[PDB]
């Protein structure tokens, strides 16, 4: 899994998909 | 990016706006028409997406400017669309505005006080003048014309004083003065402002009620019939206009009552589409809501994608054909409308091909714009907004973040003998990064070794440009070619427009030379830090001293790290005053050091240091 | 051949133009041949003479 | 967009005010470490006097409006030692807020002009107590964060890198990156544990505040319920 | 607002200022002088000599060329002055440099003297060359000139002429002189040296709508002409395959069967 | 390091065949490729070099399969398969496998049987290497710093038990 | 949400200042943060 | 440096009396006559341009493209230092009928 | 001809109204990490288009240490624009500039 991370240049910083997108599944 | 090649004009702002459609059939280079892109041989054909007017393809030349596709720009074209389609886009904004009118004075049904009370406001906000906006409700006097009007006149004296007095002062420009508070005032405003237009059912001007719309997913709307309370309503209220002399609406019929509206309305529009006030002086009209025309985008950006052998049909190209079908079609079924009629009585069929008519282009006007407001089809091909948008975005993927030239990744090796602020680069590196030096008195012996020495022995130089623009690759010469375009670096030139230029020589990156080197994920910017490069024969592996071990949090256990290569004096006086390593021994999270020698050198300090070591 | 440094980025006229006598003319002609002649400059100020000559004389 | 402007307040891109200075005291974080260890200082006098070489900048600054400011400050604050915050003197603002730190000697944050004189006092020890001073003044002058520091940036980098060593789980409240979140992130209004932290006073005992502890928390019947027959 | 937008145009291309007819010469006066503003870019080799810098970079290409802005053919400039960056008493002024690249631009005030020849202007040339379809001549023997056959009166006639060349002849019956006078026609600046068409021959010529009706055999002439010059140039460096037959034989093309 | 590739001629009437057509040869193939279009076992080939030849009639000109990878290798197996047939036998299906050798190159990871992996820093020369008064230089050399965090104290009793049992 | 906020910026008829690091990035402009925060003049002698 | 310079910086063509990179073209020449960049936006087509006294249009006005066809001004061109996806975006905006408007100094 | 005469004497008129008098200028004395950067990588540019330098490069090949050099003896002819957050700006020369 490292090894996958080792070669790939990131496009930003990580990502929400775990529990921020479930925190941002709010409507104002 | 060449410095012999500068900039005069510069961008200052950049304004949105809608295309009208007058103003793309105007700038279009040829109109489509034609659903096929190539005829038969091989050669596109006239009318279609890929018509030489929109910019050269297939090894023909452009016909607008005449050029060949590495030079031509590409040309846009337009679709005339046989019937106006709402543009997905904005079709939530000019729906509100629909829900909001009323079908018989064509003026919103909130009382025309309170739309002026709005317009007001919304006209101090477009100055920087929250204070006034507040004060504009202090003004206070089933309430007669005559009353209204003075109350209308009051408010709008106040308006134009206040803008005056301000305008006298350094308090707002004639462009007026605009602040996140305000922006924030004018959203709070302009959001109230469209609730209490939604609000009103009974129309405050004309006692008479209008028919409800609703919508779909798609952009279609219908027409909820009155109830008989509402009917009886519009017959009592029926005199009083002679003495002052569910069902699908097509877009046209939305576009006519939407067009006298926001003729009516005119006053209070005009500062609700307007952040800061209108010095264009341009009139708001309802049709930029409306799409007559499509804008066909340059063959340069709807290329068919080669994959090795096979040759891919373009995605847009593919979406543009179905839009070209539909309209050739109504075209037919507008020609058979025009033939027949004496004989009529069942119109129920009439409206039902128009209806179809309307629905099918305006889906293929969708599905061009965006897929995701088009219905299913039996994946669909992505539209404008999901090319924006596809994963990340064009913007955070290709604008906030880009693929760089002049750089380098390779797995990084520990080295105690280099300095702590130098960087061991792999000779493979060194003959293929190079830098634009341009020749001088100062430099003429360093740079001629370079060019006699070429791209594969270091330091040398892969290539020469000339001051007339053009580049001499040293590649493919031998010494003989080498020593004689080294004789040549210094000469004087004899063009006059090129006298102020002098030769360049892209020499290999040298000892003397700034990289900034990055290990991801970069959570701080000492994670990117400006190296001085050191070219260390036979190595296969960036070479990294043990002090820079804990800014880039790397660890040499298989890590890897991108070497940038910048290719001006400006950005390399900042990799070595500002980014450099140097300047970074101290973290700005705590002001503490994050530089030191790690663990060797730790047990060593411990053993030299201590008294029984003479 | 059309560029920054060769050509300028914008040529605005401050002011109309107003009208020079013959002997005016030929006093600037005069003053501007005499400063330039104190590359390719040497063949407008050759065309230049011609004006000059044709202001007084005959070719 | 956030950065340093050449006024010293720090500005948003639009050139909306954020603050009117840095931390309340223009301070560069990658200096401000030796700026109290002042017996290294002293240790250190005319080594440090020659780095931060004065000559090339007596022609250029104030010696003397924010010295004399300073003392009119510390005067009306000595007077409201044991009053409260909220009946403090409102005559005389900060000496930051009224000269440029870059520009006068002696335009120090109050907390570094306690700590400087409390040291000169604490301790009496060729350089003098008065030239001291002024090398310390001078020192904080050099210590200024630079106008166009991207301060925002900084700021946003030195609370994400640290943050990412507290990802491992507790060993009641909500802490590390999940309550990070609730603050920066969500600016929750329904905290998942939400507190309130009630300042006692002296004359209330350890048995009192005990009892006033259940006089507050919620009693259900269910506590109070042994056993319930039903026939 | 029917006649509003379409107003502004006209004031686009209205000419400024005419040429004026005086001291009963009959000639028009073209030559002006326009005071103007320039953006101009500044080698980092000028940097310690600015004003020779403007003048060698951008001023000397300018003179004896047709600048489209001042509407003529700039015959020089007069008082180069440089406007400082910074807003101000010295000789050193300031100029702003580019972020990316080392020049720096500044605008410049200097006067023109230019050539600004209008149409309807009355001018005079010495006659270069007289061919059978036109007439070369030379205003201020410097600036080109030429007369076509269609605007050459109906009453003359050309002469050509035996053992080295030709001649025209006036209504009269007599060869035309060195110098003629002319009207302007037209003049062609898109090219690379400035060409005046004028005409020998010069609205209420209706007859019962006759002036709208053309008299094609006269359009036919200055057409026919037209096109005849457009088609020779454009087989001028015309490259055609070369189509060898089924057989080892080169097709060749050439309509005179003979040698 | 082996790696195979099969060569299929798929993509019902044959029109690829292995071997090379007449009349049509572009220059020096024959150096990699016997007669019959397969590779000599043995040659060695780099990114570019044809690793087999063949004709289709569609066409009308000899193409190859070339062969691409950073790495050079050498032809170990070429093993033709003409399957799937009663009594119409060609051959279409061929299996070539490449011979890549892999001396230690810095950066390779080694590591003993109690879990202390480290990349390889450097190839030290045996005069610039610690020499025993035995008169040996050690084959690999472990950092101390490397024990005191791990605990592999397992490594440490199988260094004195290697020895002991070496003797 | 890039098209979302691109049509309240049509629909305000908003004028990007380009002041903004990210709005400069777009347009190609130099960042107005750190060494972007001030102007380079050169003092040239000539009059 | 990175994000422009050494990626997608291109020098463009636009008209400042317009303010677009999309609707600027070189102008199609004569055999003697040079190219010039024009703007097909604020050009008016030969023919429609009708007329105080009549005015006569300079010469140097009047651009032909590929097709043939004459045209009147749009001579107001320019050339900015820009990304390229900034060329294609404003490609994209213009096919949803959304116009980029470049105010480009100086004027 | 008419209407950019006045278009220029806006933008001067502007451009006065923004600058700071020399007396009035209210700025750090000292030239920030960032001045310093931008005036080496600058006139080191300018230098590399064979602009006049004011200083004996002793065998120096790099620019940019020819910049260094040019800053030590304070030869550099730049001016600092230092803009505030209205608009308004201070121009500074590297002359007077306070270097650590
Ligand atoms: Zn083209
Ligand atoms: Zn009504
Ligand atoms: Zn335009």
């Amino acid at each position: 899994e490292q090894s996958h991370k080792k070669t790939k240049q990131a496009v930003s910083y990580d990502e929400p998909d775990e529990d921020e997108i479930e925190t941002m599944r709010e409507a104002e | 990016m060449d410095i012999s090649k500068p900039v005069g004009s510069e961008i200052t702002s950049v304004d949105f706006g809608i295309l009208t459609a007058k103003e793309i059939r105007n700038l279009s280079a040829k109109q489509i028409t034609n659903p096929t892109v190539l005829d038969n041989l091989g050669h596109p054909v006239s009318g279609g997406l890929y018509d030489l007017a929109l910019g050269a393809f297939l090894r023909n030349l452009c016909s607008t400017c005449g050029l060949d596709e590495k030079f031509c720009p590409g040309h846009q074209g337009h679709i005339e669309l046989p019937v106006p389609c709402y543009n997905p886009l904005f079709f939530n904004q000019l729906y509100i505005y629909l829900r909001a009118s009323c079908l018989f004075c064509h003026h919103f049904r909130l009382k025309s006080v309170e739309v002026h009370r709005y317009a007001c406001k919304l006209r101090l906000l477009q100055y920087g003048l929250i204070d006034e906006s507040y004060k504009l409700d202090e003004i206070t006097l089933d309430i007669s014309s005559t009353l209204l009007n003075e109350l209308k006149s009051k408010r709008s004296e106040y308006v134009d004083m206040a803008i005056a007095k301000a305008l006298s002062d350094g308090r707002t420009t004639e462009r007026g003065s605009f602040t996140a508070t305000v922006n924030d005032e004018r959203k709070k405003l302009v959001h109230e402002f469209h609730k209490k237009l939604l609000s009103r059912g009974k129309c405050d001007n004309c006692g008479m009620f209008s028919p409800k719309f609703r919508k779909d997913g798609f952009t279609k709307i219908f027409e909820t019939a009155l109830n008989e309370k509402q009917i009886t309503n519009n017959r009592v209220k029926g005199f009083i206009r002679q003495d002052m002399i569910s069902t699908y609406i097509l877009s046209t019929e939305v576009k006519n009552i939407l067009d006298t509206v926001f003729r009516k309305e005119q006053c209070v529009l005009q500062y609700v589409f307007h952040s800061r006030p209108n010095l264009s002086r341009k009139l708001v009209k309802a049709d930029s809501f409306f799409m007559d025309v499509l804008v066909v985008p340059p063959t340069r950006f709807r290329l068919p994608s080669k994959l090795g052998e096979e040759v891919h049909e373009n995605s847009q190209n593919q979406l543009l054909s179905k839009v070209l079908t539909t309209s050739l079609l109504i075209r037919d079924l507008n020609d058979d409308l025009s033939k027949l009629k004496v004989s009529l009585e069942d119109r129920r069929v009439i409206f039902s091909r128009l209806m179809n008519a309307f629905v099918t282009i305006q889906n293929d006007v969708n599905a061009f714009i965006d897929s995701t407001k088009a219905q299913g089809r039996t994946v669909p091909i992505p539209g404008v907004k999901q090319a924006l948008e596809k994963k990340e975005g064009l913007f955070r993927k290709h604008m906030m973040g880009k693929r760089v030239n002049y750089a380098a990744r390779s797995v990084i090796s520990p080295d105690p003998n280099i300095e702590t602020n130098e960087i061991g680069v792999p000779p493979v590196f060194a003959v293929k990064l190079t830098y634009p030096e341009p020749v001088t008195a100062y430099n003429i012996a360093e740079l001629r070794q370079a060019v006699i020495n070429g791209p594969d022995k270091w330091p040398g130089a892969t290539q020469i440009q000339n001051e007339d623009g053009s580049l001499v690759s040293l590649i493919g010469m031998s010494v003989e070619q080498r020593k004689a375009l080294a004789n040549q670096l210094l000469t004087p030139s004899s063009n006059v427009s090129t006298h102020t230029l002098n030769k360049k020589v892209y020499r290999h990156i040298k000892n003397r030379d700034v990289v900034l080197m990055n290990r991801q994920p970069t959570l701080h910017k000492a994670s990117m830090m400006g190296h001085k490069v050191r070219v260390l024969p036979n190595e296969k592996t960036l070479r990294l001293h043990y002090a820079n071990t804990g800014a880039y949090n790397a660890d040499f256990d298989g890590d890897e790290m991108n070497m940038h290569f910048p290719q001006n004096e400006n950005a390399r006086a900042e990799a070595l005053n500002l980014a450099n390593t140097d300047s970074q021994y101290l973290t700005p999270t705590s002001g503490s050091p994050v530089r030191g020698l790690i663990q060797d050198h730790i047990s060593a300090g411990v053993w030299l240091t201590s008294k029984d070591s003479f | 051949s059309a560029t920054t440094l060769n050509t300028p980025v914008v040529i605005h006229a401050t002011q109309l133009p107003q009208h020079v006598s013959t002997d005016e003319v030929l006093q600037f002609l005069e003053s501007f041949i005499d400063e330039k002649e104190n590359t390719n400059l040497s063949s407008s100020i050759s065309q230049l003479k011609r004006i000059q000559r044709d202001f007084k004389g005959l070719p | 967009g956030v950065h340093v402007s050449y006024d010293n307040s720090i500005r948003d891109a639009d050139g909306t005010l954020v603050q009117f200075m840095y931390g309340g005291d223009a301070i560069d974080i990658t200096k401000e470490s030796h700026m109290t260890q002042f017996e290294f200082c002293l240790d250190n006098y005319y080594a440090l006097l020659k780095k931060y070489n004065p000559s090339a900048l007596i022609e250029h600054l104030d010696v003397e409006s924010a010295l004399k400011y300073s003392k009119k400050t510390l005067k009306y604050r000595k007077k409201h030692s044991k009053e409260p915050h909220y009946k403090q003197s409102v005559k005389y603002d900060p000496v930051l807020a009224k000269y440029n730190p870059a520009k006068y000697l002696g335009s120090v944050s109050e907390n570094f002009q306690d700590k400087l004189e409390s040291f000169l006092d604490k301790n009496s020890k060729g350089v003098n107590e008065k030239k001291f001073r002024a090398l310390m003044q001078l020192k904080y002058m050099r210590s200024l964060i630079n106008p166009g520091e991207a301060v925002g940036i900084i700021a946003s980098q030195s609370v994400g890198e640290p943050s990412t060593q507290m990802t491992l789980n507790t060993f009641n409240v909500t802490l590390g990156i999940p309550r990070l979140r609730e603050i920066v992130m969500t600016a929750s209004a329904a905290i998942k544990t939400p507190q309130m932290t009630l300042p006692i006073w002296n004359d209330v005992s350890d048995e009192q505040a005990d009892t006033f502890c259940k006089s507050i928390s919620k009693v259900l019947l269910s506590e109070v319920i042994d056993k319930v027959i039903v026939t | 607002n029917e006649n509003r937008e379409t107003a502004r145009f006209i004031k686009k291309h209205k000419k400024q200022v005419t040429n004026p007819i005086d001291e009963k010469n009959g000639t028009s006066n073209c030559i002006v002088r326009v005071p103007i503003a320039l953006y101009v870019s500044l080698a980092p080799m000028y940097l310690e000599n600015p004003l020779q810098g403007v003048m060698k970079q951008h001023l000397n290409p300018l003179v004896m060329k047709y600048n489209n802005k001042v509407g003529g053919v700039v015959l020089g400039y007069e008082g180069l002055k440089i406007l400082d960056a910074d807003p101000l008493d010295t000789s050193e002024k300031l100029i702003k440099i580019t972020p990316d690249t080392p020049f720096g631009f500044t605008w410049c005030h200097v006067n023109l003297y230019v050539w600004q020849p209008q149409v309807g202007d009355v001018l005079e040339g010495y006659i270069f060359i007289q061919s059978a379809s036109h007439i070369g001549l030379l205003i201020h023997d410097a600036f080109n000139a030429s007369i076509k056959k269609n605007n050459i009166p109906v009453d003359w006639t050309f002469v050509h002429n035996d053992v080295e060349l030709g001649h025209w002849v006036d209504s009269n019956g007599e060869p035309i002189d060195g110098k003629l006078r002319f009207t302007v026609r037209n003049v062609h600046t898109t090219g690379r040296v400035v060409s005046v068409d004028g005409t020998l021959i010069s609205y209420n010529s209706s007859r019962s709508q006759a002036e709208s009706l053309p008299i094609v055999s006269n359009k036919k002439i200055v057409f026919d002409d037209e096109v005849s010059i457009e088609n020779k140039e454009s087989h001028k460096e015309l490259d055609l395959p070369e189509v060898k037959e089924d057989n080892g034989s080169e097709i060749v093309y050439e309509e005179n069967t003979s040698e | 390091m082996y790696k195979t590739e099969k060569v299929d001629l798929a993509l019902d009437p044959i029109t690829q065949h292995f071997g090379f057509g007449n009349d049509e040869w572009p220059k020096e193939w024959l150096e990699k490729l016997d007669e019959d279009g397969l590779p000599y076992i043995g040659t060695y080939v780099e990114e570019g070099d044809p690793i087999c030849a063949y004709f289709d009639d569609t066409l009308n000109k000899t193409k190859i399969k070339t062969y691409h990878s950073s790495e050079p290798a050498y032809i170990e197996e070429v093993n033709l398969i003409g399957d799937e047939s009663n009594k119409f036998q060609e051959l279409q299906t061929v299996s070539i496998k490449y011979r890549i050798r892999r001396t230690p190159q810095i950066g390779d990871k080694f590591s003993s049987r109690h879990g202390q992996k480290g990349v390889c820093s450097r190839k030290w020369p045996t005069i610039d290497m610690p020499f025993s008064e035995t008169g040996i230089q050690p084959d690999i050399i472990i950092n101390p710093h490397a024990f005191p965090s791990r605990m592999t104290i397992g490594m440490f009793v199988e260094s004195l038990a290697g020895k002991a049992g070496a003797l | 949400t890039t098209c979302q906020f691109l049509t309240k910026a049509v629909l305000d008829n908003e004028r990007e200042q380009l002041d903004s690091p990210s709005a400069r990035i777009v347009v190609g402009k130099l960042n107005n943060v750190g060494t972007g925060s001030f102007d380079v003049l050169a003092k040239v002698p000539n009059a | 440096d990175r994000l422009l310079n050494s990626s997608d910086y291109t020098q463009a063509s636009v008209c400042r009396e317009c303010g677009s990179i999309l609707t600027t073209q070189q102008s199609v020449p004569r055999i003697g006559s040079i190219s010039t960049v024009c703007c097909r936006r604020c050009s008016m087509r030969f023919e429609d341009a009708k007329k105080g006294e009549k005015i006569f249009i300079d010469d140097s006005q009047i651009w032909e493209d590929g097709q043939g066809n004459k045209f009147v001004g749009g001579n107001e061109t320019t050339t900015v230092a820009i990304p390229f996806v900034l060329k294609y975006l404003d490609s994209e905006l213009s096919a949803m009928g959304i116009r980029l408007r470049y105010n480009v100094e100086p004027k | 001809p008419e209407d950019f005469q006045q278009h220029e004497q806006i933008r001067r008129k502007t451009l006065k109204e923004k600058a700071i008098p020399k007396d009035q200028r209210a700025t750090t004395p000292y030239m920030t990490k960032y001045e310093r950067a931008r005036i080496l990588g600058t006139r080191a540019l300018q230098i590399s288009m064979n602009a006049p330098v004011f200083v004996d490069l002793e065998g120096e090949t790099d620019p940019l240490r020819i910049a260094m050099k040019e800053l030590a003896e304070k030869k550099i002819p730049l001016v600092i624009r230092r803009y505030l957050p209205d608009g308004s700006f201070e121009d500074w020369s590297v002359e007077e500039l306070i270097v650590d």
